[PDB]
RNA sequence: GAAAUUGUUGAAAGGGAAGGGCAUUUGAUCAGACA
RNA sequence: GGAAUACUGCCAGCUGGGACUGAGGACUGCGACGUAAGUCAAGGAUGCUGGCAUAAUGGUUAUAUGCCGCCCGUCUUGAAACACGGACCAAGGAGUCUAACGUCUAUGCGAGUGUUUGGGUGUAAAACCCAUACGCGUAAUGAAAGUGAACGUAGGUUGGGGCCUCGCAAGAGGUGCACAAUCGACCGAUCCUGAUGUCUUCGGAUGGAUUUGAGUAAGAGCAUAGCUGUUGGGACCCGAAAG
RNA sequence: AAAUAUGUAAGAAGUCCUUGUUACUUAAUUGAACGUGGACAUUUGAAUGAAGAGCUUUUAGUGGGCCAUUUUUGGUAAGC
């Protein structure tokens, strides 16, 4: 709000805090990103290396969705089981009856392997798996079941 | 006149009450400046300062970071103080008992702690229980895990992350970011 | 300095303390009595101006 | 509840106890100061008797007054003027002479006047304008408890125990002397001698080593 | 309200004074002021009058008389710092004076007591003055600064 | 509250330094020093009065 | 029914501008406090 | 031969004249003097006496007198300037709003977070309620196909507040979050290596390298709000010659 | 070959003893680097000072300068 602003404080001072020598004029450096390769190159390299020019290939009509594939790490995983149900399955770690987790149903695309789940057996249904995530899963007597 | 050797009328540069405007926080401050003035106990002195601390210097302590500190040798029965909020961490599968004292406890964190039969104390209760801070373990969270500090110190060969909005290739990945486009950083 | 400070530090302790092994700056000199025996003061004056050239 | 007089007693008694120790120490110093003085006097005579020359030790303590104001001073002297705690005009401090302070004085001669202070003027400096530095704060002396409090650690539990440490350049002169705030002298009452200060004493001005003639000045400024 | 009201008020409790240390010790007078000495009044109703010093009263004042019958000045108080003390001097060992205190001069024309006191004391003095020729004239004549007198040079 | 000079306020002079009583009492500030009559060698005088 | 600016009345000052600062005399005017 | 004196210095020797100041408001301290009881000049003025009770003192104001005092605004190295604007007065008269943002801060909730496109409801543009989605965060790296974070108590070392233990204390030891330094490990890119196998060219285990990434290594974000700063907009306000 | 200026050092991140690790390195358990275990405290290693030290983020204005002593270039010289 106007009342808290430093212009209210500048009233009575000649230059509104913009200097008597260098003034406040329309657009000294040029407008916008003018001169980026000339009188504004020092600020552009440093702060923004990589700005000018090209790398990589063009993809006409790239529709994301095609590439939809959220990741879930083992790290969590067990979070996809409601808490009440969760403790029930932790204790009684077994074949015969082991929880089924549709990670596609949780809206994940791929399982990655961030770190240690307990030694409970899990049946893990997913579209994709990192070599390790699946390794770790088996190492507790789970399997991964490949879906779509 | 005087050849001053040092800048005059300098403010100390430390907070002195919280900038916060909450009564309760203001009251806890009342408790502890009293406690600090009259107990020669280091703990109360540290605690008082942390209260003044703004939100960024008060990063959250997680309930997993808690469990780990308790795994220090001879530390498992200490009550941990956190002058800040305490958050929950699904990633640990076995949380210990203990007693945590903190300003806020997120709903899930409070849950997890209480589930293992722990207890959640407020600092004022922590005071009555241990006015000299006996048997307390103070924990701080990570300040430089903020996203902001990624961009601090931006410059050539500092390798530190651009202030950038949209990202992906063709966003600041050409000239000056690779040997094949002018040069590299 | 150190190798030597280890020495007179042990060589003092193993005697009966009293060390003193920080360096000190030049101290002002002390009293003393200069004698005339064989040395009466010669009395010089300043010299006239002369040219030699 | 006792204490009324009860702990007033175990105190006032203990206070009389200290005034005692101070009295005997001051009686001591006095002896030492005159037998010291006389010794030299008779040295000078004895040597003349034997046809020789008694050259006294070079002075170990000098007293420095900042005699120049605050403007247009070159950086090197300036830093030194600060290290000697002479940061405003007419203020003064004690300096223990060694090569490594001798040079310091050398470097600041144009801006100061110094010389060798007598027992008389060291005494009247401390009695009238002696302030201690206590958690900074510059506290006036005026009771011996203040000194004992901060300087007792090193022996030294009276204003005269102070004066003794300075004049005799004690083994704790650093602590003893830094404890004193810089003295803050008024301008000389007589005047400066001289019509222009910023020449050397030896050329009719006021700055430089003026040896024992320092006492006449300071006493006019104290 | 026209104006708010403060949150705090002064106590109207009026403290006591600190226990000051200022003893009222007595006023030794300058040597020149012995009794029997002749004073010049520098100021006051009887300014410029020459007059005899009689007694130092309990309130630091000087007791003088003219004598009345000489120059018109009655028994009186004079303040010691409005007086020049000359070097001439009449013996006063026959003048009682014991009677005369501060109380004596409390305000509360002239009481007969005074008129009689005045006659008694003055007769003693006159007896004495008469011994030295010209004094009575002197005592009767007003002191005055003449051109070229330098008070800082004159002996009185 | 108010710094009192010793040097000219006997009360506190005596407060600091209790030797002050005896010093004044035994005059001390005017000690009559021992009269000894040693005389200087003529080597000293000649060279003092030389040229 | 302001101000610039004007008339009148009253008071004052003015030897090539006027106005201003510190200070006090003199004139005019006034508050407070006594009890 | 024996003195004196000057000169310089010292005294916690005595003592006169004069000026300015009198902060503080029970007591509390350090002392001094007394055989003592007491006294005191010892952590800041009291005692006694008088005059007016009013324009006396004081404020204001005008004038006089001593000394002093150029016209402001500006741009400038430098203005009182023989630099510019301003005869006078009133009333208008210039850093704003918006979109998206950086740092900082306050607040809510927290591995999440954001009710307000919409729906429900209403005392009707408000307040109250809410399903599905979405956005940003919770994963990085490659041009890309693509792969994708624990050797270890999520490591060693050094400093580290705080705590624990011993000690009357001084100290000694234990543990050590944040943060900092340094050596490692993990994930992707690059370059080597190329096991068991094979639709004989697929497959790429394993162990590596002065390479490299805006990464991992017991999450910190999301949202509202504020000041300052950033960009675009008439963009602090008035101004061309032109098109 | 000066004076004035100028680099570094004046300890606990130190000094000494014992004898682990390696794919580097030596004829060589030789060395090199990093260590484990042990010995010596504030006269622990010159002066003086220190209204403390260290660190982080973000932002204004500025980017016409002129003068004095000394050193000094061009110029006969200059308020150059
Ligand atoms: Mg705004
Ligand atoms: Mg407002
Ligand atoms: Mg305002
Ligand atoms: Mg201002
Ligand atoms: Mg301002
Ligand atoms: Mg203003
Ligand atoms: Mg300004
Ligand atoms: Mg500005
Ligand atoms: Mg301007
Ligand atoms: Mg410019
Ligand atoms: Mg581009
Ligand atoms: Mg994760
Ligand atoms: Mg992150
Ligand atoms: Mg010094
Ligand atoms: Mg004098
Ligand atoms: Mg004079
Ligand atoms: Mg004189
Ligand atoms: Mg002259
Ligand atoms: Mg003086
Ligand atoms: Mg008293
Ligand atoms: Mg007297
Ligand atoms: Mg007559
Ligand atoms: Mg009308
Ligand atoms: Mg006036
Ligand atoms: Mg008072
Ligand atoms: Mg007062
Ligand atoms: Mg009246
Ligand atoms: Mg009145
Ligand atoms: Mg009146
Ligand atoms: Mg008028
Ligand atoms: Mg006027
Ligand atoms: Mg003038
Ligand atoms: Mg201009
Ligand atoms: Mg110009
Ligand atoms: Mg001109
Ligand atoms: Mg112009
Ligand atoms: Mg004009
Ligand atoms: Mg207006
Ligand atoms: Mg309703
Ligand atoms: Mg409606
Ligand atoms: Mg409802
Ligand atoms: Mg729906
Ligand atoms: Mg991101
Ligand atoms: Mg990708
Ligand atoms: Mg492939
Ligand atoms: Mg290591
Ligand atoms: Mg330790
Ligand atoms: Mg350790
Ligand atoms: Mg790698
Ligand atoms: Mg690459
Ligand atoms: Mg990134
Ligand atoms: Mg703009
Ligand atoms: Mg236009
Ligand atoms: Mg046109
Ligand atoms: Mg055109
Ligand atoms: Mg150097
Ligand atoms: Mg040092
Ligand atoms: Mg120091
Ligand atoms: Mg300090
Ligand atoms: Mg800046
Ligand atoms: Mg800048
Ligand atoms: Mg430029
Ligand atoms: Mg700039
Ligand atoms: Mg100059």
């Amino acid at each position: 709000p106007s009342r808290f602003t430093k212009t209210r404080k500048h009233r009575g001072h000649v230059s509104a805090g913009k200097g008597r020598i260098g003034k406040h004029r329309k657009h000294p450096g040029g407008r916008g990103m003018a001169g980026g390769q000339h009188h504004h190159r020092i600020n552009m390299d440093k702060y923004h290396p990589g700005y000018f020019g090209k790398v990589g290939m063009r993809y006409f009509h790239k529709q994301q969705a095609h590439f939809w594939k959220p990741v879930l790490n083992l790290d969590k995983l067990w979070t996809l089981i409601p808490e009440d149900k969760r403790d029930q399955y932790l204790k009684s770690a077994s074949k015969e009856t082991a929880p089924v987790i549709d990670t596609l149903a949780a809206g994940y695309g791929k399982i990655l392997g961030k770190g240690r789940i307990p030694n409970v057996p899990v049946i893990v249904k997913a579209r994709f798996v990192s070599k390790l995530a699946e390794e770790k899963i088996r190492a507790a007597g789970g399997v991964v079941e490949l879906i779509a | 006149g005087i050849d001053h050797t040092s800048k005059q009328h300098k403010r100390s540069g430390h907070r002195t009450a919280p900038k916060s405007d909450n009564v309760y926080l203001k009251l806890l401050v009342k408790l502890y400046t009293f406690l600090a003035r009259r107990t020669d106990a280091p703990f109360n002195k540290v605690v008082l300062k942390a209260l003044f601390l703004s939100k960024i210097n008060r990063p959250p302590v997680s309930v997993s970071r808690i469990a780990r500190a308790l795994k220090q040798e001879g530390a498992a029965n200490k009550t941990v103080v956190v002058v800040g909020t305490v958050t929950d961490d699904a990633r640990i599968f076995e949380f210990p008992k203990t007693t945590v004292a903190a300003l806020r406890f997120t709903a899930g964190a409070r849950a997890k702690i209480v589930k293992a039969g722990g207890e959640c104390i407020t600092l004022d209760q922590l005071a009555v229980r241990a006015p000299k801070g006996q048997n307390t373990l103070i924990l701080r969270g990570p300040r430089n895990s903020r996203e902001a500090v990624r961009h601090f110190g931006m410059g050539p060969h500092k390798g530190k992350a651009p202030r950038i909005l949209s990202t992906g290739r063709k966003f600041e990945r050409a000239r000056g970011r690779r040997r094949s486009k002018g040069f590299k950083v | 300095r150190v190798k030597a400070n280890a020495a007179k530090r042990a060589e003092a302790k193993a005697q009966g303390v009293a060390v003193q092994l920080k360096r000190q700056p030049a101290q002002p000199r002390e009293s003393r009595i200069v004698s005339t025996e064989g040395n009466v003061p010669q009395t010089l004056a300043p010299v006239p101006y002369e040219t030699f050239i | 509840a006792e204490q009324v007089a009860a702990e007033r007693a175990a105190r006032k008694a203990a206070n009389k106890e200290k005034r005692a120790i101070i009295l005997e120490r001051n009686a001591a110093y006095q002896k030492e100061y005159e037998t010291a003085e006389r010794n030299i006097i008779q040295a000078k005579r004895d040597a003349k008797a034997a046809g020789s020359y008694y050259v006294e030790a070079q002075h170990k303590l000098v007293f420095v007054v900042r005699i120049k104001g605050i403007n247009k001073i070159p950086p090197k002297p300036r830093k030194v003027l600060q290290l000697l705690r002479l940061t405003r005009i007419n203020s003064g401090t004690f300096v223990k002479v060694t090569k490594a302070t001798l040079e310091l004085l050398k470097l600041i001669e144009p801006y100061v006047a110094y010389g060798y202070p007598s027992y008389s003027t060291i005494r009247q400096l401390v009695y009238k304008r002696g302030f201690g530095k206590i958690n900074k704060q510059r506290v006036p002396l005026s009771d011996n408890a203040i000194i004992e409090a901060n300087l007792g650690k090193y022996g030294i539990l009276s204003i005269d125990d102070l004066i003794h440490e300075i004049i005799t350049v004690g083994p704790h002169f650093k602590q003893a002397n830094n404890f004193l705030w810089p003295f803050k002298l008024s301008n000389p009452s007589g005047g400066w001698g001289v019509p222009r200060k910023f020449k050397h004493f030896i050329q009719g001005g006021s700055f430089g080593n003026r040896e024992e003639f320092i006492n006449k000045l300071v006493k006019s400024m104290n | 309200s026209a104006q708010k009201a403060p949150k705090w008020y002064p106590s109207e409790d009026v403290a006591a004074l600190k226990k000051t240390r200022k003893a009222a010790r007595p006023q030794k007078l300058r040597a020149s002021l012995v009794p029997g000495t002749v004073l010049i009044l520098l100021a006051g109703r009887f300014r410029g009058k020459r007059v005899v010093y009689l007694k130092h009263l309990e309130d630091n004042t000087l007791l003088i008389s003219g004598p009345f019958k000489v120059n018109g000045v009655p028994l009186r108080r004079v303040n010691a710092r409005y007086v020049i003390a000359t070097s001439t001097k009449v013996s006063v060992e026959g003048v009682n004076v014991e009677k005369f205190n501060v109380e004596y001069f409390a305000k509360e024309e002239i009481k007969a007591e005074r008129v009689e006191d005045q006659k008694v004391v003055d007769k003693a003095l006159i007896a004495e003055i008469k011994k030295t020729p010209l004094l009575k004239q002197y005592l009767s004549a007003s002191f005055s600064l003449k051109n070229g007198d330098k008070p800082h040079m004159l002996k009185f | 509250v108010l710094k009192k000079n010793p040097l000219k306020n006997k009360q506190v002079l005596l407060r600091l330094n209790p030797y002050a009583k005896v010093f004044a009492a035994e005059k001390l500030g005017s000690k009559k020093a021992e009269k000894t009559g040693t005389k200087p060698a003529a080597v000293f005088t000649e060279t003092l009065k030389h040229d």
